[PDB]
């Protein structure tokens, strides 16, 4: 039912487009759409530590894990198919996953179609 | 001994310590004075990031030497 545009043929689009700004989420409990966690655990996704000079996000991940006690959290927009950057409230440090495809498979996330935002 | 550290914000903080204090000691210090808790610190020292489990002496710190108070950053 839908016909051709009388447009699409000649669009005029901009010489210098800024290239759009890559996909991304949100915090489940504040408007931060960058420096965000998903928790391995829960695959729930929050914002990064508040620092004590009020730099860093809005504290909600290390909340969560204050009262889940869920170690592993990746950081969206880090992940390869190589690996990504997780960290571990448990152990205070940046750690290695081995079954991270697994992990995050099992929130429907293609470990491998993900790409470094 | 004095010591002092420079803060956040620049401003200058000055602790009472011995030459065998533990980092760990003197970020407690800090925290007592300044209210940022120790595993939020990290100090430096000539450049030096001084690390726990050693002490003043170790990084030739002495009387009115001035170390500086720098964020420890961490994921999460
Ligand atoms: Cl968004
Ligand atoms: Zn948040």
């Amino acid at each position: 039912v839908r016909q051709v545009s009388k447009h699409a043929f000649s669009l005029k689009q901009l010489d210098n487009p800024a290239r759009i700004p890559p996909c991304g989420w949100k915090c489940s409990k504040c408007d931060m759409r960058e420096n965000l966690w998903l928790n391995l655990t829960d695959g729930s996704i929050l914002c990064g530590r508040r620092y004590f000079d009020g730099s860093g996000g809005n504290n909600h991940a290390v909340e969560h894990y204050r009262e889940t006690g869920y170690p592993l959290a990746v950081k969206l927009g880090t992940i390869t198919p190589d690996g990504a950057d997780v960290y571990s409230y448990d152990e205070d440090d940046m750690v290695l996953d081995p079954s991270l495809a697994e992990h995050l498979s099992h929130f429907g996330i293609d470990m491998l179609k993900m790409q470094k935002t | 001994m004095q010591i002092f550290v420079k803060t956040l914000t620049g401003k200058t903080i000055t602790l009472e310590v011995e030459p065998s204090d533990t980092i760990e000691n003197v970020k407690a210090k800090i925290q007592d004075k300044e209210g940022i808790p120790p595993d939020q610190q990290r100090l430096i020292f000539a450049g030096k990031q001084l690390e726990d489990g050693r002490t003043l002496s170790d990084y030739n710190i002495q009387k009115e030497s001035t170390l500086h108070l720098v964020l420890r950053l961490r994921g999460g």
